[PDB]
């Protein structure tokens, strides 16, 4: 067959973070914008070896399909789910989950507290690094 | 020019499908007789593509049949009101197109079956049965002709009411048997005839009541079970299972001399499609005998049972069934899903049914296998042993099951830590069933809850 | 034609099944509202296996008899099919032989999978010991539930294994493609900020349900 050698294209990049979580997608296109499921799986943050580009990439479980794939920009800063302690909400302008750019609003809930805090700190570190890179 | 829109029916585009459906609905509503005549004319002509003829045949069939009985009756009543000449023309076209289809599933047979269901109870198509019988029995008929006619006969028998064709049931069975006979050179004809017989078994109750006809049917089915073609064997075993399900009381003269060896060889065969049916035969036998035992238990209050002819075939065949099932449980692979319907799961279900049926008698025939293979170095045999031990836990008296704390528990606890994942999961299943068994086998609940909690976390 | 797309057919029954099992794979969601299928709505599903990409033209057939339209017309040139029934209503299981007969009468020995939906709802009405049809016709059976994603990928994996001809076939991770970076007018950015705060205020109601 045409199997050749399957490449996930995760090479040439460093996996800064990886943990299990559940992700939700905001149905902005719907007349009722309420949240909808997107899948459960490991959320990975990938930093390019030399291009210095940090991106988010999450697949599902037992199907291994992409459900969220977009870069990280310095504009994705403020909005948290500070009311709760197991949630995080962010906005992306170019999502390539379905091989077509779309605007998306996403949420995530890891387990309760510690995973969420560690993810937030790592995300802030990556965002600060990308801001420092773009400032020059 | 219905050819273009019928060809459009296979396209995946939503707009094309919607347009095709709208055109079909408009044509059907505007003039049903002319629409049916044009559809049958398209179907009859062999110069059209396969898709167009199949679509036309399916449309004609849907014009006469519906899953809802009221809608089907309404369609048949509407069909009976069509002009006699148009009905004659469409019936002639549908009858003549038999045998001109090069694809195995004949679409014309469904139209024939629909028109038969519509007209036979009113006796409006008398020539249909003699024509089909002549087509089947003619030595000069082509293979496609035989296959199409046999499929049409099978559909007619399976669909129409049984009372309406009792007069010609004899001729129908004669044609089917002549199709199924070994002399037939075409395997496709054999498969079609066997499928027709399987579909028509419920219709031939009166024939099965006659001793000679029942004997002839059983003999031809047992002859067919030895056909070299795998699909013919599978169809014949399905026929045997259906016959056992429907005519259990009439199987006394055949069980043992002929059925026992065939079923045992099917179970021992290496082909999955054959072994599955071989195991299913005895599983259905056990289920029917359990139902008869329930009927006898109920009728113990009523004095005499109505039809309790249970000969306990399962109990007599237990000592031969058990070793074959235990051997079958060994055939497994690591990369195989535990929910995959291989002969292993069928063998396990059959073992559980036998345990629930024979009750106290299962243990002597199964326990030596467990003792021998509980510590076999091969993980497959160990898995088979633990699976069998777990299966036999339900149905025997708990007082008879007391030899489980003596030797079973200290070894299944070790097996729960076995390097192989499959045996680990099956031992977890076994100990889970033991968790449900132990409140009955325990003399007192002084250790029930703590041991239950320990085994849940085990 | 580098794809191996097959025409899959979902027959099912009235409600209780497709257009939610499919929608779970297509985008990923759980449609809690019953919108009866009107026609033969087609959704192309793509899976990745170690043998290469595989495609399924899923022809979703309506279960209601009045909404069938072309009742058996869609069962043409079909290469695989799935029969679905609700385990919470014995009526949907009673009609499985009719669907199997209709599939067989138009297609020649195509692989068929029998699936029982809504296994997570508890108070199961069709006990596992009462399901014997798959034994009779050598059909592969599964317990699935789109709400809890319990074995929701098994039928497609089994169908892929049967059609491709490799019992060892398994699902592999889908390759990742770098998204293109684009920017837009700041007015749309402010609109998206408004949508972001609207989303963050409405996130909690979903948490309470979950
Ligand atoms: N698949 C699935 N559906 C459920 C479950 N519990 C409730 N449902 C509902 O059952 C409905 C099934 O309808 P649907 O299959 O879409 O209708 P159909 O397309 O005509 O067959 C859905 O709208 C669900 O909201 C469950 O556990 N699994
Ligand atoms: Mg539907």
């Amino acid at each position: 067959p045409d199997e050749q050698e399957i490449a996930t294209l995760e090479e040439d990049e460093e996996e800064l973070f990886c943990n299990r979580a559940k992700l939700f997608r905001f149905a902005s296109e719907n007349d009722l914008p309420e949240w909808k499921e997107r899948g459960t799986g490991d959320v990975k943050l990938l930093k390019h070896k030399e291009k210095g580009a940090i991106r988010l990439l999450m697949r599902r479980d037992k199907t291994l399909k992409i459900c969220a794939n977009h870069y990280i920009t310095p504009m994705m800063e403020l909005k948290p789910n500070a009311g709760s302690d197991r949630a995080w909400v962010w906005n992306t302008h170019a999502d390539f989950a379905d091989e077509c750019p779309k605007p998306e609003l996403l949420a995530i809930r890891f387990l309760n507290a510690e995973n969420a805090q560690k993810f937030k700190t790592k995300f802030e570190e990556c965002r600060k690094e990308i801001e420092e890179r773009e400032k020059k | 020019e219905l050819i273009t829109i019928l060809e459009k029916t296979v396209s995946p585009d939503r707009l094309e499908l919607e347009a095709a459906q709208k055109f079909l609905e408009r044509a059907a509503v505007e003039n049903l007789p002319t629409f049916l005549v044009e559809l049958s004319r398209v179907l009859a002509n062999p110069g059209n593509s396969q898709v167009a003829r199949v679509a036309a045949g399916l449309q004609i069939k849907n014009s006469l049949t519906s899953k809802d009985p009221d809608i089907k009756a309404q369609y048949q009543q509407r069909w009976l009101a069509i002009d006699a000449n148009a009905r004659r023309e469409v019936k002639n076209y549908v009858l003549q197109t038999l045998g001109t289809e090069t694809y195995r599933p004949s679409s014309a047979s469904q139209c024939v079956a629909g028109i038969a269901c519509a007209e036979i109870p009113v006796n409006q198509w008398p020539e249909l049965i003699p024509q089909l019988v002549a087509n089947v029995t003619n030595p000069n008929s082509t293979e496609h002709m035989k296959e199409s006619t046999l499929e049409a006969i099978g559909y007619i028998c399976q669909d129409i009411d049984p009372e309406q064709l009792q007069d010609k049931s004899n001729e129908i069975l004669t044609a089917i048997i002549q199709g199924m006979r070994k002399e037939e050179p075409s395997n496709n004809v054999k498969l079609a005839a066997t499928n027709a017989l399987l579909n028509s078994l419920e219709f031939t109750k009166a024939n099965f009541d006659k001793e000679s006809e029942r004997h002839f049917i059983m003999q031809v089915v047992c002859e067919a079970t030895q056909c070299p073609d795998t699909r013919v064997r599978v169809a014949a075993l399905q026929n045997l299972v259906k016959i056992m399900s429907l005519y259990y009381q009439y199987m006394e003269t055949y069980m043992g001399p002929a059925l026992f060896a065939i079923t045992i060889e099917a179970m021992k065969s290496d082909i999955d499609e054959v072994a599955l049916q071989g195991i299913e035969f005895w599983s259905n036998v056990c289920d029917e005998e359990m139902d008869l035992a329930i009927e006898a238990s109920e009728a113990a209050e009523q004095g005499r049972p109505p039809e309790h002819t249970s000969k306990f075939y399962a109990k007599g065949a237990l000592q031969y069934l058990v070793p074959i099932l235990t051997q079958t449980l060994t055939k497994q692979d690591e990369n195989d899903d535990d929910d995959d319907w291989n002969p292993c799961k069928a063998a396990g279900v059959c073992l559980m049914l036998l345990a629930t049926c024979c009750e106290d008698d299962i243990v002597p025939h199964v326990l030596p296998f467990i003792k021998e293979h509980i510590k076999n170095p091969d993980w497959r045999y160990r898995d088979a042993a633990v699976m069998a031990f777990g299966c036999i836990l339900e149905g025997p008296e708990p007082s008879q099951l007391k030899p489980l704390v003596i030797q079973a528990m200290p070894t299944l606890i070790e097996l729960m830590k076995d390097p192989s994942v499959v045996v680990r999961d099956t031992a977890a299943w076994t100990v889970g069933r033991i968790c449900e068994l132990l409140p009955e086998a325990a003399i007192n609940d002084v250790y029930l809850a703590p041991l239950l909690q320990c085994l849940i976390e085990g | 034609a580098a794809q191996v797309q097959f025409k899959l057919v979902l027959v099912g029954d009235g409600g209780t099944g497709k257009t939610t099992f499919v929608k779970r794979h297509l985008t990923g969601e759980f449609e809690k509202k019953y919108v009866a299928t009107l026609g033969v709505e087609v959704h192309p599903l793509v899976f990745h296996t170690n043998r290469g990409p595989i495609k399924f033209n899923v022809w979703d057939t309506a279960g209601q008899e009045k909404f069938g339209g072309l009742r058996d017309g869609y069962y043409i040139q079909a290469q695989c099919a799935i029969i679905m029934f609700d385990v919470t209503s014995r009526v949907t299981y009673k009609n499985v032989p009719n669907w199997h007969r209709d599939l067989v009468r138009v297609c020649e020995n195509i692989p068929i999978v029998l699936c029982g939906n809504k296994v997570d709802i508890k108070d199961r009405k069709v006990k596992a010991k009462s399901i014997v049809f798959h034994r009779k016709k050598n059909l592969q059976y599964y317990d699935i539930s789109a709400k809890s994603n319990y074995n929701f990928e098994k039928p497609f994996l089994w169908l892929a294994r049967k059609l491709i001809g490799d019992p060892n076939l398994e699902f592999v991770a889908m390759p990742a493609l770098a998204p293109p970076e684009v920017v837009m007018d700041p007015a749309l950015a402010a609109q998206y900020e408004h949508d972001l705060e609207v989303a963050q205020t409405t996130a909690l109601p979903d948490e309470d349900a979950a």
